[PDB]
């Protein structure tokens, strides 16, 4: 009874920005790991950004530090991807998966999670 | 493939997990009848924090919360009712997936400790405060904790404030006599006693036949009358925060350790840690274990479950 | 003890007292979850004026000062830092136990209007000036009014003067879009993001069961883009002026209220107005409350706490 | 901890003047209602002059208009009473007070205010 339901995705330009929603039910992110990984046509996954539990550690990935950022709703069982200045390179369906448990590691491999979700796209055009 | 290491702590460097208390013995009990099962002190060996465990010594059978209003009741002493935020102050959201706020006790007792108050408004613009001691009783139908709030009493008649930051400072059991139910092993139902507890911790219990849990065991102060009540945890909280710090992925289901006299270089027994946070060992006796105090449980290898204990 | 009164003014003769914009609706919002600790139009009944407000409608989000230099900034335009003093001219001191000079912007946001200069030394001995486009952005660290100095930016490249008189007129916001964090809940960091905000006016909410806040809305322009967003205000300007005059003392802690049609006689709906300076209705839904625009609210007299309100 | 402390007050014959400070910690007269009172033995409170925040509103006593003046160094967080031709009635003790708040009512009556210094003595000999 795990579903992840990702939003927020649409067309934007080059410098724009947009907010990523990643809702669960079956499931609170305030007790569970999760992350979010991006697919492209045509390139493999990879991995974007993830969070523990309760927020205390993370990974970002180096193409996107400085202008991703992440926040969460605890009582609407949401967490967001905040991408405050997009790059042409970020082209891509984003979506968001969850690692059951609380724990310190965050893993940046999408096998190691137990769920995910199927997405929302966001395209960087001119 | 980080490498699994336990912290090289004397036994008189171990924090209970259960309850804020120092070890004071290793300990078995291989005829116990019940299901053992505490929430407190969970952590399995690749550092995933289980029931209600936190990591803070401080937060172990603490409460953080409001004092709504004094209330009616039967038994001795005054009575009153707070809401429990988590230790953090952030509001406890019930439908979170754990069996109660971080930190809620896991047994039926009634618990002794301290009531403080700081109050939000304003005298040099300071807050008033006052302090009394008070008791939780954790089998009660008022204990919810779950539900976000909680009972408890005082000696004291009238001097505590509704509307006000209240913490709580656990120090102990008020009793163990009979109409006070401490059972160490028995749940708290928290959210009141026709619910179903939730999102609990498993159960531990040894499965090689010849084995027995092997506890870290602390003696409890108790606020007056008979008795020597202990309480015993799978895991010191030391090791829980070990854990959780170093993420190590379990290699099997079992790791093998040994308790090593540094005085000597020698084992002086050997226990099997086991994935969900337990120890077992080959003992046919209940009691303490006598080892020395500076000892320590290292950890020797990744061994399966049909591995044999030398006894104790 | 003189009288409490509010003035007659039809809701199109009210302003909003956080942007200067003229009223356009009544509005609930039950389900908010935000704290509600707006600065501007900070005004209790007896009329002690809070937060950063102050009585000018041109002082709300207005800044007076000088720029000291252009600046060096990653994002998009050019950026400029000037010193802001008080609105009268005089400078401002930042141990003043204000959060802010007053008027200073009470959200986050990047708050879009015109900065203009008039040179001090002087062409008939007549001054130089420009204005330009300019755009404050109140989330960023560099927003340190309390401190005597804000950033703001321009499209223009380089026609903004050092160590000129500069005045800023708000008109807007330039964006709602994700990265221009607009949120009219969450206050600036007056000092700076690592420091703590100092003599706020105090968060405002409903105490009793069924009732919500009740806004004065006011629609605000946007540079571009897409969007509706809107200020809400507890009280317009206007109150806050009247009831500054006024000082008539508080004989309670709630003042009932009535929303009249003066067209009809008749009372559409009362509304509790709170001590601090803020209404509470009993209605149960979101959006815009449909009321004849020459309507008003009319003192009707002082009340409990516990007073139950018509259902809107 | 708000203090107020009082001084400038001294011995002078009739006719002479003085300027009379408050100095206040833990509160600034900028956004503060202050008031000056004068207690001589044997007689009752007197309210002299008082101010709001801005200075935009004060009370005079009739006794004192034309003889006294107040005025601000709020760099200093210091107001004055400036007692400019001193009568023979004058004679008292001065102090001041503060009352929480940015109104414009200025309070003629002690228990309204919120804080008070000891003072400093004004005798008026010959």
């Amino acid at each position: 009874q795990v579903q992840l339901q990702e939003s927020g995705g649409g067309l934007v330009q080059a410098g724009g920005s947009l907010r990523l929603s990643c809702a669960a039910s079956g499931l609170t992110f305030s007790t569970n790991g999760m992350g979010w990984f991006r697919q492209a046509p045509g390139k493999e996954r990879e991995f974007v950004f993830g969070v523990n539990w309760n927020g205390g550690n993370s990974y970002v990935a180096d193409s996107v530090k400085g202008r991703f950022t992440i926040s969460r709703d605890n009582a609407k069982n949401t967490v967001y991807l905040q991408m405050n200045s997009l790059k042409l390179e970020d082209t891509a369906v984003y979506y968001c998966a969850a690692k059951m448990g609380r724990r310190l590691a965050v893993s940046r491999t999408l096998e190691e999670y137990d769920f995910r979700g199927q997405g929302t796209q966001v395209t960087v055009s001119s | 493939s980080k490498p699994f290491t336990l912290p090289i702590l004397t036994l008189g460097e171990l924090t209970n997990s259960r309850f804020p208390l120092p070890i004071d013995v290793l300990y078995t009990n291989p005829n116990e009848s019940a299901i053992v099962q505490c929430q407190n002190g969970r952590c399995t060996l690749d550092g995933e924090l289980q029931g209600t465990t936190q990591l803070l010594p401080t937060g172990i059978c603490a409460f953080r919360g409001k004092v709504t209003q004094q209330v009616q009741d039967e038994h001795r002493g005054t009575h009153w009712n707070m809401t429990v935020t988590n230790l953090n102050g952030t509001p406890f959201d019930p439908t979170e997936d754990v069996p109660a706020p971080l930190g809620t006790p896991d047994f039926s007792g009634q618990i002794y400790g301290v009531i403080s108050q700081r109050n939000t408004n304003t005298e040099g613009n300071l807050p008033a405060n006052r302090a009394h001691e008070a008791v939780i009783a954790t089998y009660s139908p008022k204990f919810t904790p779950k539900l976000g709030n909680i009972q408890f009493s005082t000696w004291e008649t009238q001097d505590v404030s509704s509307g006000q930051p209240t913490k709580f400072t656990p120090v102990g059991l008020a009793s163990v006599d009979a109409n006070s139910h401490f059972d160490q092993w028995t749940l708290p139902s928290y959210s009141g006693a026709l619910t179903l507890n939730m999102n609990l911790a498993p159960s531990v219990a040894p499965v090689f036949p010849g084995e027995c849990l092997l506890f870290f065991r602390s003696f409890i102060p108790l606020k007056g009358g008979y008795g020597n009540p202990a309480i015993d945890c799978l895991m010191p909280q030391e090791w829980v925060q070990h854990l959780y710090q170093e993420s190590a992925p379990s290699l099997s289901d079992v790791a093998l350790v040994r308790y090593v006299n540094p005085e000597t270089g020698r084992t002086l027994f050997e226990a099997k840690l086991h994935r969900n946070g337990f120890l077992t060992v080959a003992r046919n006796s209940a009691g303490p274990v006598v080892a020395p105090t500076n000892g320590y449980f290292r950890f020797d290898s990744w061994v399966n479950q049909f591995y044999t204990l030398a006894p104790m």
